[PDB]
């Protein structure tokens, strides 16, 4: 049983700093090269750097060497990643890995969100329906932080509902859509309401979504 | 003895 | 500053052979690029498969193998399994750092191909009152995951003003849904007349366009 246990991360303001840790059990940590990578939507996997058992080789991709720093404490079986002067584009899931022929063991990941946003409730806008299947939904726009919950008709409508993962916008705020498909012959006769909750702002909204 | 790295 | 290039997506069927390739912008891939392959399954489950071009990570099944093919590195999967449907990243070594390619979405057909149903939503009057305009394109219930969504405004190709979001693969029918949202200021939205999303997918003979006139 090999465990790479990550901790740290969370929300950081642009220009701020954060240190992430990765504690290794089940292998002899002092035998292993260690690496940091990050995963972000639309940005694939990016290799940040690596460090030898004795710390005397620390390699970085050149574009990240200025504001990322990798270190380790073999006595405490711990790998660290320091980031300074962070920017919104550094928002990502950060992963520690250990080498054995390839990238053999992986941590569970640490989310780092870089945003200057204040806590803010969403605006809820209808995506109005306009064949035999009609799509409708609501756009849950410009809220912070995560999460929001969305239901349809107070939970009585679940078939065909798709609530998408939120996207972090360049503003530092999140936006999300929830959609449902219904019979086109049912528009008008049946009422469709999306129920949106954002607890950090004490926002609860019910939005009726009308055909036109 | 060390674990083999992902590159030479 | 080197760029590592992979196929965007490949489709195979259970039991077949598929080869994924990895190209370097610097020239031919050579053994001193120590090609690595990493698999990403859902829930960000990463598995190292190959290091140093040829070497399996301990415990990796024999059906995964590494090679060089022409000027590229390659990962071959023999006897492909539906569990092998995943994203595959290659990484090349450039003296003192790795660079990952963009990843290949591998489909191992679990079912017949399903083209998306496409719907477009103009901005609501309520959103316009707030000074912004979002146009939402919905692709519903499609498989494979690979799909291209392009925005055209008055027949002008859009760049940099849209974001995409995708559901997890449906556990019962293997399909995905996707939203593509074009976000403009109200002022910019009113500069234009026709809004269209164009959708390409292997289940569609020709691209599908949904549009409206402001
Ligand atoms: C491949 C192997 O068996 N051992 C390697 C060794 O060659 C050297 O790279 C060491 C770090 O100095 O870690 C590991």
């Amino acid at each position: 049983e090999v465990k790479l246990h990550q901790s740290g991360g969370g929300l950081v303001q642009p220009g701020g700093f954060l240190k992430i840790s990765c504690v290794v059990s089940g292998i002899d940590f002092s035998r292993y090269w260690m690496s940091w990578v990050r995963r972000a939507p639309g940005k694939g996997l990016e290799w940040i750097g690596e460090i030898t058992p004795d710390s005397n080789t620390i390699n970085y991709v050149p574009s990240l060497k200025d504001n990322f720093g990798i270190s380790r404490d073999n006595a405490k079986n711990t790998l660290f990643l320091q980031m300074t002067k962070v920017r919104s584009e550094d928002t990502a899931l950060y992963f520690c890995a250990s080498y054995y022929e390839g990238f053999a063991y992986w941590g569970q990941g640490t989310l780092v969100t870089v945003s200057a946003a204040s806590t803010k409730g969403p605006s809820v806008f209808p995506l109005a329906p306009s064949g035999g299947t009609a799509a409708l939904g609501c756009l849950v726009k410009d809220y912070f932080p995560e999460p929001v919950t969305v239901s349809w008709n107070s939970g009585a409508l679940t078939s065909g509902v798709h609530t998408f993962p939120a996207v972090l916008q360049s503003s530092g705020l999140y936006s999300l859509s929830s959609v449902v498909t219904v019979p086109s012959s049912s528009l008008g006769t049946q009422t469709y309401i999306c129920n949106v909750n954002h607890k950090p702002s004490n926002t609860k909204v019910d939005k009726k979504v009308e055909p036109k | 003895s060390t674990a083999p790295p992902a590159h030479g | 500053q080197a760029v590592v290039t992979q196929e965007s997506a490949l489709t195979t069927s259970p039991g077949e052979t598929v080869t994924l390739t990895c190209r370097s912008s610097t020239g031919a891939v050579i053994t001193s690029n120590y090609a690595n392959w990493v698999q990403e399954k859902p829930d960000h489950l990463f598995t190292g498969l190959i290091g140093r071009t040829y070497n399996r990570v301990p415990g990796v099944p024999a059906r995964f193998s590494g090679s060089l093919i022409g000027d590229k590195a390659a990962l071959t999967i023999t006897g492909a399994q539906t569990e092998d449907e995943a994203i595959y990243f290659c990484a090349l070594w450039y003296s003192n750092h790795f660079v990952f390619g963009g990843g290949t979405k591998l489909t191992v057909l679990k079912r017949t191909v399903a083209a998306p149903s496409v719907f477009i939503f103009p901005p609501s009057d309520e959103q316009l009152k707030s000074g912004t305009a979002s146009v939402v394109c919905l692709l519903n219930n499609f498989y494979p995951r690979e799909a291209k969504v392009q925005w055209k405004v008055d027949n002008a190709l859009q760049s940099g003003n849209s974001q995409e979001s995708v559901t997890e693969q449906d556990s019962k029918d293997s399909t995905y849904s996707l939203s593509s949202t074009l976000t403009l200021s109200k002022a910019d939205y009113e500069k234009h007349k026709v809004y269209a999303c164009e959708v390409t997918h292997q289940g569609l003979s020709s691209p599908v366009t949904k549009s409206f006139n402001r």
